[PDB]
This record gives structure tokens, sequence and C-alpha cells, in this order.
DNA sequence: AAGGAATTTCCC
DNA sequence: TGGGAAATTCCT
């Protein structure tokens, strides 16, 4: 038949999920690749077809057996909580411009559940009693349940496939990471300069400051009682490579999650002579 | 008439963090304009040229400009439907309200509960259409078991708890002492001018806050000013806040420095880079110390002042 | 649209 | 007791 390749992943993170209440139709999700200047879109390419049709973009968890996410992706063609449109003919490569990821509050988490049943939302379908229990609210990943048709004008369901994990960017523990602004950024290669970093919203328990450098990598000093209420750090500089620079050296330090792995944008930082 | 309210005492007007319902059971109280260091006080209140026994009451109180009831209610002690009804009528008339807790109400369940509010005090004898609608100058404590609130004269409590919802400010409150004597056989009948006293202002709210500044990049600089300087600070607003170096001077004197920063220079309500302003005398031979300190643009008010130097190009 | 802040809840 | 953080409604 055809095959389903999503071309625009969802920009892992960098949208805050809002609450029904909070002005509802604020923006849509960013495509994976979005600048300041270059807005972009996730642009799906259905592969195998080129006709009418129809699309039911839908929310599901990030993890395998995929149950589908309770709060409602609203907005443009967004009923029940999904998503239902058409196929564009001259058209093998469309995109979603106009879809905001509502989220539920833990108060009304089962009711969304049961609007998810009562719907018949369940792209991969999994077994009701299976889809409960607890549910990762902070990620999504949309599904995709489009439909075509075969030789004959039937409609044809093909392979509901995921996007990369949505993160609500408003979630600390999941947040994009950003240095807004440092104290100094030379200090002596010798380390120990304490430095004042303003920062995103971190978690201190799982939070660190990564210094890179061609065969170089360490991380600054501080502590738990160091960063204040997540929005800054006061760390202290660690040693470089050589205790005796004869000329600047310009490494890279970013902020670096544990837990995920994930790290900040570069920013440059120059180690001094002694 | 002699037997009134008297307020020996009143609560820090800031400090305490009116606690809410879905905050948890009293996780504190209201203390009062009292550190000592070692103990503590709570808001006390007497009654002068007084007379036997008597029961003082108190009922939350809105700030604004016309005086009416709040739909915030007082938990704990003495406390019932959001106001307190204390005794401590033996030999001296001075009742110390301690460990009262302040529940905030639901930017909804502002109205409805309002609504109610004027029915509890409406019915019972203590503050009727002189914190509501002042149509209602009676039905106080006039003994009656329970005054029908007429289709007419509730739908006046009505209209009251409508357009008094629109002017509320859930972020303070103030307490008004109510204390009514005894009068015939026992019950207390009469009562003596309520008094209210200041502005509590929830710690919940970012312009009241209690200023501070946990810890500064660096803590001096040269007198030519213009030197950047990190400081850390609890929730502040960027549009209403300043960081002030001040000194003292021969007799009659007091110099003054504004830190030079933009809002958009304020990270997350919680830190600053600003760039320190020329001292006094850039002519100085040796260091001078003075002292800094965050201040509210609003309110004017202050917070722990730090000892800064100033020293010589 | 693209964010920063207010005030209730949620816990450590 | 406190009091920080997560929640979630509010307002350009």
């Amino acid at each position: 038949m055809a095959y389903v390749e999503i071309i625009e992943q969802p920009k892992q993170r960098g949208m805050r999920f809002r609450y029904k209440c909070e002005g509802r139709s604020a923006g849509s999700i960013p495509g994976e690749r979005s600048t300041d200047t270059t807005k972009t879109h996730p642009t799906i390419k259905i592969n195998g077809y080129t006709g009418p049709g129809t699309v039911r973009i839908s929310l599901v968890t990030k993890d395998p057996p995929h149950r589908p996410h309770p709060h409602e992706l609203v907005g443009k063609d967004c009923r029940d909580g999904y998503y239902e449109a058409d196929l564009c003919p001259d058209r093998s490569i469309h995109s979603f411009q106009n879809l905001g990821i509502q989220c539920v509050k833990k108060r009304d988490l089962e009711q969304a559940i049961s609007q998810r049943i009562q719907t018949n939302n369940n792209p991969f379908h999994v077994p009701i009693e299976e889809q409960r229990g607890d549910y990762d609210l902070n990620a999504v990943r949309l599904c995709f349940q489009v439909t075509v048709r075969d030789p004959a004008g039937r409609p044809l369901l093909l392979t509901p496939v995921l996007s990369h994990p949505i993160f609500d960017n408003r979630a600390p523990n999941t947040a994009e990471l950003k240095i807004c602004r440092v104290n100094r950024n030379s200090g002596s290669c010798l380390g120990g300069d304490e430095i004042f970093l303003l920062c995103d919203k971190v978690q201190k328990e799982d939070i660190e400051v990564y210094f890179t450098g061609p065969g170089w990598e360490a991380r600054g000093s501080f502590s738990q009682a160091d960063v204040h209420r997540q929005v800054a750090i006061v760390f202290r500089t660690p040693p470089y490579a050589d205790p005796s620079l004869q000329a600047p050296v310009r490494v890279s330090m970013q902020l670096r999650r544990p837990s995920d792995r994930e790290l900040s944008e570069p920013m440059e930082f120059q180690y001094l002579p002694d | 008439m002699g037997p009134y309210l008297q307020i020996l005492e009143q609560p820090k007007q800031r400090g305490f963090r009116f606690r809410y319902v879905c905050e948890g059971p009293s996780h504190g109280g209201l203390p009062g304009a009292s550190s000592e260091k070692n103990k503590k006080s709570y808001p006390q209140v007497k009654i002068c040229n007084y007379v036997g026994p008597a029961k003082v009451i108190v009922q939350l109180v809105t700030n604004g400009k016309n005086i009416h009831l709040h739909a915030h209610s007082l938990v704990g002690k003495h406390c019932e439907d959001g106001v307190c009804t204390v005794t401590a009528g033996p030999k001296d008339m001075v009742v110390g309200f301690a460990n009262l807790g302040i529940l905030h109400v639901t930017k909804k369940k502002v109205f409805e509960t309002l609504e109610a509010r004027m029915t509890e005090a409406c019915i019972r004898g203590y503050n009727p259409g002189l914190l509501v609608h002042s149509d209602l100058a009676y039905l106080q404590a006039e003994g009656g078991g329970d005054r029908q609130l007429t289709d007419r004269e509730k739908e006046i409590i009505r209209q009251a708890a409508v357009q008094q919802t629109k002017e509320m400010d859930l972020s303070v409150v103030r307490l008004m002492f109510t204390a009514f004597l005894p009068d015939s056989t026992g019950s207390f009948t009469r009562r003596l001018e309520p008094v209210v006293s200041d502005a509590i202002y929830d710690s919940k709210a970012p312009n009241a806050s209690n200023l501070k500044i946990v810890r500064m990049d660096r803590t001096a600089g040269c007198v030519t000013g213009g030197e950047e300087i990190y400081l850390l600070c609890d929730k502040v607003q960027k549009d209403d806040i300043q960081i002030r170096f001040y000194e003292e001077e021969e007799n009659g004197g007091v110099w003054e420095g504004f830190g030079d920063f933009s809002p958009t220079d304020v990270h997350r309500q919680f830190a600053i880079v600003f760039k320190t302003p020329k001292y006094k005398d850039v002519n100085i031979t040796k260091p001078a110390s003075v002292f800094v300190q965050l201040r509210r643009k609003s309110d004017l008010e202050t917070s722990e002042p730090k000892p800064f130097l100033y020293y010589p190009e």
C-alpha cells in the first residue's frame, strides 16, 4: 500500500502546555527546525498515495504501550480532543499549522481518560484495563491515523506513526536548557573562580555546569544551596588541563542535566594563563 | 460609652503567608509586631473603662475605601464561620488572639463565599448592614432567634454580595474587633465601638513580600561607580524594584545612590544585574563604607541593609 | 503568538 | 512551624 513518514518532527523542547483557561489558542506546535525568523511546521509525508482522505492527529504517551494521552489537542479541526481533517491531492506532503497541546489537571485526569474511550480514541488499540493507572502528562507522541485508498477507492488506514517526544517545556524536569547570562567568562586556567550563572528553571537535585574542550572535560563545583530558586547557580570554576597555560584557551560551557543527558547551548569561556 | 476596644498590639503587617484551603492543616499562625528573639507575640486586644464579663468577636474586613465583609475567613481558636468568638470576661478584659489562620478564597469562590458571610452576620448579632449594605443598619444583636431575611431583604445582601465581589482584594485583609457587653440577665446584646487594625497583606503576594538580598556577586567597587554587580534576591517585581546605596553624614545628612538597571535586568523575579552608582566624592583617598539595600518603588519598603565598600580609583 | 507572574495546591 | 516547589489560572 503506502507508508507514513513525518518530515518535521515536533521541537523536542520548546512549547509550554496550556490549560483550557490559558487563553486556549495562543500558539501552535513549531516545526522541528523552526527559528525566530524561519518558522516551520510538522509536515507529514504519506508515500504511496496521491488523492483525498482524512487525518486524525491524536496524542498518546511516550512509551510502547502507547495509551491515548488524556489532555486535548485543541485548535483548527480539533474535535473531541484529537484532530480530523483531510489530504490535499497535488500534495504528498501535508503540514499542520494550527494545533495546541492542552493539558489536563490531575483533578480532571480520569475524566479526560473516559473522554478518551467515549470518543473511540485508541490508535494502536490498547485494552481499556491496560490503558489506565498513571500517565506521563509532561510528554506526548502525536499520532497519525491517516486514511488512504487502495486501487479501488476504498479507504485504507496505514501505520499510525509517532512523533519524536514532545516535552511540556513548562515542566521543570524537562524544559529546555538556557544560560541567560553569566558573572564572568574568563577565569584562571587554575580554576576556582566563582561564577554567577543565570539560567532558565532547573532542578537543583538534577543539574550540572559542563565544561567541554578538546581532550578536556570537567564540571563546575557547586551545591544545592548554591542554586537559587531554580534560576541561578553560583559555582566555582574547574581547573584546566594545563595548570600553567601560555595563551588564552577558549573552551565551552553548557548546562547539563544528567537524567535525560541533555545539554544547553554552549557558551564561550576563556581560560587565561595563571 | 466607656468600654470599647483597644488594640494593645498588632501583627507585623507583613510576614505571614495567608494559607488557603488545599494547603494543609494549620501549618502556622499570625505572629505579631514583636520579634523579641526568644519569644514572640500575637494580636492582643483589650477593653478600657470596661465593664464586667464580655465577649469580643473578630471578622476579616476589606481594606479598600468602604469597609465591608471580606471573603477570606479566620480559622482555629474560637473561630467559626471565619469569625472568632472569645470570652475573657473574668476580672481583666484583655483578650489575646493567638494561633489564628487566614484562609484564602478561590478567585471564583469569592461571590458564593461572600453571600453566605453576609448572612452568618445578618442572622447573628454582629456587624449587620454596617459591613455589607447600609440599608440593614439593624438586625444585629436584636436578640432575634433568627430573622427571616425576606425575599426582599435577602435580595439586599445579594446585591451587596454582587457588587462587592468585583471590588474585593484577595491579597490584603484587616482584622475587625467588636466586643459586646452583658445586658438583661446575661446575654450580650450591646456592642462597643468596633475597631479595625492595620492590614496584614498576604505573603504569597508579590507586591507586598518581605525584601531580602540573599547574596551578591561582589560587595565593593570603585567610587567611579558603573561596575556590574549580580544580586540574588527573594521574589521581586521587575517594574517595581530598586537597589539603593546610602550613607550617614555628620549631624544631618544621608547620601543616596541607585543601581542602574532595566527591569529587563531582573531575572525571573529572583536576580538583578545592575551597575553601581558613583560615590558621594570620587576624590576620596581611603575606602568608604556605605550600605546597600533593596527597596520597593511603590510602598518604599526596604530590606536588610548590606555593608557595601567603596574604594579609590 | 510568544512569555512572565499571580495565587492554590502539594509536600518535604 | 515553616517555606520551597509544583500546580494552574491571569494578564500583555
